Formats: C-alpha cells, sequence, structure tokens
C-alpha cells in the first residue's frame, strides 16, 4: 500500500481500476445517469486514433 | 497546519458594558503609541482599499529521495527559499538531494489592506485628518 504525502492516491490499485474502466466500458451513463446498440466505446477509439 | 476553520474575535457593547470600556470608540489621533497590542474599535471612512491577494502563511517543500515534506513558518513580507534539507533523515547522510516547493500543500490567506481615515468632526481645530494602516486576512 503505497501512499503520497498529503495524497490519497495509491499507483497499482489505480492503475488497475483505470485499466479496468477502459477495457470495458459501453454506455452506462445511458442507463443510470438519468432516465435516457454499440459495443466497446473506448477500444474503438483508441484503436482508431493510433 | 490542519486548521479547517478560522478563529475571529468580537467585542462586548457599552449596553454589556454598563450592565457589568474594553471598547471605546477611538480616533487615529487617540492612539498615543502605547496602545500597541490593545483591541481598539476605530471609527472612520475607508478611503484606500487593495485587491485580495493571496499570502502565504507556510511553505511546504516535497522530496523525492525521502519522502518527509517539510513545512517552515514565514512571518514577515519576505522569505528565503530553503534549499538545504533539515529532514530528519538526510541528518545522517551524506547526500543532500534537491528540494521543491508546492503550493497546493501549504497554507495561503486572502490578505488585504486598507486606509482608514480620521472622521471629519472628530478632528481637532486646524489638524488635517491623518490614515492608518488596517491589514485583514480572510473571510
Amino acid at each position: 500500500l503505497r501512499i503520497i504525502w498529503g495524497t490519497n492516491v495509491s499507483i497499482q490499485e489505480c492503475t488497475t481500476n483505470f485499466r479496468n474502466f477502459l477495457m470495458s466500458f459501453k454506455y452506462k451513463f445511458r442507463k443510470i445517469l438519468d432516465e435516457r446498440d454499440e459495443e466497446l466505446y473506448y477500444i474503438k477509439q483508441l484503436n482508431e486514433m493510433r | 497546519l490542519t486548521r479547517r476553520y478560522f478563529l475571529y474575535f468580537k467585542p462586548l457593547s457599552q449596553n454589556c458594558a454598563r450592565r457589568y470600556i474594553s471598547s471605546k470608540p477611538l480616533s487615529v489621533r487617540q492612539i498615543k503609541g502605547d496602545f500597541l497590542g490593545q483591541l481598539i474599535t476605530v471609527r472612520g471612512i475607508i478611503t484606500r482599499v487593495s485587491d485580495v491577494k493571496p499570502a502565504v502563511e507556510v511553505i511546504a517543500y516535497t522530496c523525492d529521495q525521502c519522502g518527509y515534506e517539510v513545512f517552515q513558518e514565514v512571518n514577515s513580507r519576505t522569505f528565503t527559499p530553503l534549499s538545504e534539507c533539515t529532514s530528519e533523515e538526510c541528518s545522517q547522510n551524506q547526500t543532500k538531494g534537491q528540494l521543491f516547493m508546492s503550493t497546493r500543500a501549504s497554507k495561503f490567506s486572502a490578505f488585504q489592506e486598507c486606509k482608514i481615515q480620521e472622521l471629519s468632526q472628530q478632528v481637532p481645530v486646524g489638524h488635517i485628518p491623518r490614515s492608518l494602516n488596517i491589514h485583514v486576512n480572510g473571510t
């Protein structure tokens, strides 16, 4: 458990959850952020820009 | 360093003074010199005000070699950068590695200067309404 002084951010845990969000995200804000087809919303853009 | 709040005071009125002095309306000609350190309630017009500026209170320095972030306290208008490491790990060491400053962990304060002026009918015969400086901080 690595803790920077005056910071509540761990490196490896945030690294793993950022990778878990980046490998799996399919329009969840359209389902639970409000009351208002696609697949791999971040894999396609990252595979397109390279 | 962990002060979430800001402490301030206010004096008692004359209605609580007659009902069992410390807060009298003072002039700037009625300062005498010897009141440096008493709480005073001054009445007057305000002509000169300044903008709100952040003044630091404590300077935070960070290191990558030891990790112990140090904090120095400033009191005057100016200061000097403490480039030498004064940590508890660099004293017992040959190496004396570079230190950096942090503008985020350092505590600041909303400093502002103002010039209070003497009231018109409270000045004596012939005299002019001289000024005085007030340094405010916080809210």
